[PDB]
RNA sequence: UGAAACUCAAAGGAAUUGACGGGGGCCCGCACAAGCGGUGGAGCAUGUGGUUUAAUUCGAAGCAACGCGAAGAACCUUAC
RNA sequence: UUCGGAUUGGGGUCUGCAACCCGACCCCAUGAAGCCGGAAUCGCUAGUAAUCGCGGAUCAGCCAUGCCGCGGUGAAUACG
RNA sequence: CCGAGGGUAGGGCCCGUGACUGGGGCGAAGUCGUAACAAGGUAGCUGUACCGGAAGGUGCGGCUGGA
RNA sequence: GCCCGGAUAGCUCAGUCGGUAGAGCAGGGGAUUGAAAAUCCCCGUGUCCUUGGUUCGAUUCCGAGUCCGGGCACCA
RNA sequence: AAUUCUGA
RNA sequence: CUCCUAAAAGGUAACGGAGGCGCCCAAAGGUCCCCUCAGGCGGGACGGAAAUCCGCCGGAGAGCGCAAGGGUAGAAGGGG
RNA sequence: AUCAACGGAUAAAAGUUACCCCGGGGAUAACAGGCUGAUCUCCCCCGAGCGUCCACAGCGGCGGGGAGGUUUGGCACCUCGAUGUCGGCUCGUCGCAUCCUGGGGCUGAAGAAGGUCCCAAGGGUUGGGCUGUUCGCCCAUUAAAGCGGCACGCGAGCUGG
């Protein structure tokens, strides 16, 4: 975490790529099309900031006993001159490390976890309820406004569904790696002979985004024809352009209407339908987008877990990274800040 | 936008426009102002669409004084409906404006930005306007 | 009259020993019934779930865990 | 209510280095809820139940109304 | 004359394919109820008939692998 | 567009001459259960859609508005 | 005339 | 029936703007005699921000059974 | 007496007609014209802001001014002693607000291609599938497969879906 942060950042890698930036940089090769220039210095600052990183490390490493003299001498100034450059250091130590992780699209949004009990029927419905209390307490004590969306207390035990809001900053970026399958091994409190069975669950997580609903269509967005309606009407139907036709060029969807004898009221009913059928293509694409934001995994059956929890052998093995703690009880109650970082490191690794 | 929040009667007669303002011929607020040359009913939509045209031009600057207020209910019969059968329904609101009326006036800005933030608003009005700066009539002795 | 693909490591007969029966016969126990005094209500003591907390140390969980380890927690104890 | 003694203010003794969290008592002043307890539900067949008081272990003190003992008074009912 | 073969017309068999649809096997977790195994909580099963979200129910006669 | 009828607890719905406010369901606390259901006690929350007015007071009686339910839009 | 009890 | 439209007499149309009436009082009627409001500011146990009191200031903004208008306390209003 | 249709026809009364009829009306609707131009089509003013940069290569928020007389309307002026109504076919002709082809300025025009505005109708502007269709969509092309006015041209020229 603190002592380890360095390595997994391109600690030795970056400091070699860094000069590759400035590499092609100099020698203005007919600087025509603007491209690297942008991500030229910004990618550079990253570099020599691994020194500010080894300075806040050294200033924080030369700080291990950087108070051995303050354990022998309390009053002075030659000992309060580097300190105003040491308090700020223990700050960036965290900064240049968690500002390298959360470094992705939209995380600072309020999150929305969802818990659905996988296999194991009733066990899973309960193990689900426990997984609920977990993030809750966590996010709760973590300084996050927690709003309960849903809670469907299933059949015999536990729940069937749960969805809650995570009001705060980077709430999503935090409770994001959690998204996935969570297994639970322990003798079934439900089973008869307190036998040993395995439980599964699903925990989805997504950023809060859409709040409004706007669907207005510019005139040029469409096209309106008018022709003589087909049907009864004697001279009328014959010599009037009562029949309308709205066509939305982009989608190609078109609507026709000869309902009433008024070209006018028919345009009205027309668009009225057109809109309706436009929101349907608007919501059809409004969800094929946000649903591809759930993932591409989680069959919620066996062998899909990404971190199991055991209680009759006290431990918690995170399959994703390999990490394995020995305090299931602590994890299931808040303790997460450990596996959350790591969870990211693993992930953000490929981007 | 910009309409009353009351009035005793929802719809009122069309009235008539016999020239020369009833008042508001002198500029009694800001430095430079805008005065109407030809009679007309200015719409709520127009007043606003010029008030912004104004600010937007000189963003984060002086103060604008709107001295006309649309308190006349403007009506109109639906489309394709025939004559009679009661008075049309309200469309929006207008403000009566006769020749000489100082509609607008800006304050706390350079004449450079005055005789411009006005020239623009003028193009948003259905009538001819002219610009003026405080002069003859002042409230003193 | 009468198949197949596909799929399972069994399907199945009888007879054992038990367990079980809103099967039977026989028979016990404050099990009911007969009777007396309580609990649930109230204020307080204590144990526990829970929540809260920097921590509110751990265990016990139906009967057979909950005045149980505790036949003595101000610091000791004491594990937080 | 001369029932019932919660809560609270004020004054004190004692143990302990020290009792604000957190001690047990003492005295003055407060005097709360509670007019026999819904659905339910426990114990006991005789010196038993019910009822009264005492002792010990623990232990400086003590949150014991707990636990383990001792005796004093002394029932009801059991067809089946 | 016959004649390989080519064309024309209509048949028969088999293989492949088809929007949709029928029921089937399998599937360590759903929803509904609980039909059968103990007088299985209306003894069960059976050929057939009618009915019903579903097991199933009921009628008629048959068997006992039930009383 | 016209003309009827609506909106009341979380869902489905009663209710009054103008002062009041409800039922069945869901839901919370208890009880039997080994544990659920069922069953059994205890429970409560509503501007009675919005916005005006009349009244001393409006869920209630009138104006208007929004959403939903019906019925018509015919001769050419 | 009173159901249900998954999966090591 | 009341206002406006209606162009300072009266009158004046439109499927023009906006509302009321189809009753009511045995006192809400005659007359005689008294009385004067609504509000606002301070003061006052319960007391809203108007219950009933007290004191100043208040020319009619109150009241007049119900729509609107005119009228009106030098009473048409309040009481006997 | 809700004779409330409120100067009150009887004491006493609803529908339907595409099976219809007569008397009347262009005093009055449906077609066409007319007047109007809200709607429609085209044009322009302003310049927020877009266009990596830069208001105007290409665009134009809020607002504003017009033109045309193709559409849906408003009105009800000739015509009800009759002005035959859709589409197709045939025959065309006029407009320009140009779909090709001829000229030309800009360009975010390298070139070939395009885009936008200007000038310019001389002549051109295909064949089919579906539908009564106008309108549209599609197939196969093309230099292009223009938009309108002519009583939505044309039934004493035809068809009659
Ligand atoms: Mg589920
Ligand atoms: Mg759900
Ligand atoms: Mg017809
Ligand atoms: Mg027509
Ligand atoms: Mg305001
Ligand atoms: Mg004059
Ligand atoms: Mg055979
Ligand atoms: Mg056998
Ligand atoms: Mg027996
Ligand atoms: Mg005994
Ligand atoms: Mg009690
Ligand atoms: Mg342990
Ligand atoms: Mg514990
Ligand atoms: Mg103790
Ligand atoms: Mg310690
Ligand atoms: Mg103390
Ligand atoms: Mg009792
Ligand atoms: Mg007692
Ligand atoms: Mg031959
Ligand atoms: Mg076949
Ligand atoms: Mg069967
Ligand atoms: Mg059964
Ligand atoms: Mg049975
Ligand atoms: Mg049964
Ligand atoms: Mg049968
Ligand atoms: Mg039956
Ligand atoms: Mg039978
Ligand atoms: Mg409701
Ligand atoms: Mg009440
Ligand atoms: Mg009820
Ligand atoms: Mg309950
Ligand atoms: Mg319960
Ligand atoms: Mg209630
Ligand atoms: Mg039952
Ligand atoms: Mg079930
Ligand atoms: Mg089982
Ligand atoms: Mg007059
Ligand atoms: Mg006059
Ligand atoms: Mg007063
Ligand atoms: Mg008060
Ligand atoms: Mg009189
Ligand atoms: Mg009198
Ligand atoms: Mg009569
Ligand atoms: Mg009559
Ligand atoms: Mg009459
Ligand atoms: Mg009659
Ligand atoms: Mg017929
Ligand atoms: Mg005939
Ligand atoms: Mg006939
Ligand atoms: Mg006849
Ligand atoms: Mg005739
Ligand atoms: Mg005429
Ligand atoms: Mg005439
Ligand atoms: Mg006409
Ligand atoms: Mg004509
Ligand atoms: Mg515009
Ligand atoms: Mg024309
Ligand atoms: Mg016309
Ligand atoms: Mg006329
Ligand atoms: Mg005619
Ligand atoms: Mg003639
Ligand atoms: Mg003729
Ligand atoms: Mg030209
Ligand atoms: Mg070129
Ligand atoms: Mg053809
Ligand atoms: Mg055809
Ligand atoms: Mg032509
Ligand atoms: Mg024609
Ligand atoms: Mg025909
Ligand atoms: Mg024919």
């Amino acid at each position: 975490l603190a002592q380890r942060l360095e390595g997994l950042r391109g600690y030795l890698d970056i400091p070699q790529k860094e000069t590759r930036l400035k590499e092609l940089e100099r020698r203005l090769e007919d600087p025509s099309l603007w491209n690297d220039p942008e991500a030229a210095r910004k990618v550079s600052q990253e570099a020599a900031r691994l020194r500010r990183t080894v300075d806040t490390f050294r200033s924080l490493e030369s700080d291990l006993q950087g108070l051995l003299e303050l354990m022998e001498e309390l009053p002075a100034e030659e000992r309060e001159a580097l300190k105003p450059e040491l308090e700020e250091a223990a700050k960036k130590l965290d900064e240049l490390y968690h500002q390298t992780l959360l470094n992705f699209p939209h995380a600072e949004k309020n999150a929305i976890l969802t818990i659905q009990p996988g296999a194991g029927g009733t066990e899973a419905c309960d193990w689900a309820e426990m997984l609920l209390r977990m993030y809750t307490r966590f996010a709760e004590r973590q300084g996050f406004q927690v709003e309960v969306v849903d809670l469907t207390p299933g059949p015999e035990a536990g729940i069937d569904y749960a969805q809650i809001l995570v009001k705060g900053e980077n709430a999503y970026g935090l409770l994001s790696p959690e998204a996935g399958v969570h297994r639970l091994v322990r003798p079934s409190p439900f089973d008869a002979s307190g036998r040993r069975h395995t439980s599964f669950a699903g925990v989805e997580v997504i950023p809060e985004v859409d709040e409004e609903v706007e669907v207005v269509l510019k005139p040029e967005e469409l096209r309106i024809d008018v022709m003589r309606a087909s049907g009864p009407g004697g001279q009328g139907v014959n010599t009037t352009d009562s029949a309308v036709r709205v066509v939305h060029l982009p989608t190609g969807i078109t609507v026709t209407c000869q309902t009433t004898r008024s070209q006018i009221k028919n345009k009205e009913l027309a668009l009225k339908i057109l809109k309706a059928r436009l929101y349907e293509l608007e919501r059809k694409k409004r969800e094929e987008e946000l649903k591809a934001l759930r993932g591409e995994v989680e069959p919620i059956e066996w062998g899909s877990q990404i971190r199991s929890y055991v209680l009759d052998k006290n431990y918690v093995k995170d399959h994703r990274t390999g990490l394995m703690r020995h305090d299931p009880e602590n994890v299931l109650d808040g303790d997460l800040m450990d596996l959350i970082w790591a969870g990211l490191e693993w992930k953000a690794g490929r981007r | 936008m910009l309409m009353p929040r009351r009035m005793k009667y929802r719809k009122q007669q069309r009235g008539r426009l016999k020239g020369a303002t009833k008042g508001g011929d002198y500029v009694a607020f800001g430095d430079y102002g805008l005065v109407a040359l030809e009679p007309a009913w200015i719409t709520a939509q127009q007043i606003e669409a010029a008030r912004v045209a104004m600010v937007r031009h000189f963003r984060r600057g002086g103060k604008i004084f709107i001295r006309i207020f649309p308190d006349k209910p403007y009506t109109k019969k639906p489309l394709e409906v025939r004559m009679g059968k009661g008075k049309g329904n309200v469309e929006g609101y207008v403000a009566v404006v006769k020749p000489g009326r100082v509609m607008f006036e800006v304050a706390g800005v350079t004449e450079e930005q005055a005789m411009e933030a006005l020239r623009i608003a003028g193009h948003k009005l259905p009538i001819k306007t002219k610009i003026v700066r405080r002069d003859a009539y002042d409230e003193a002795q």
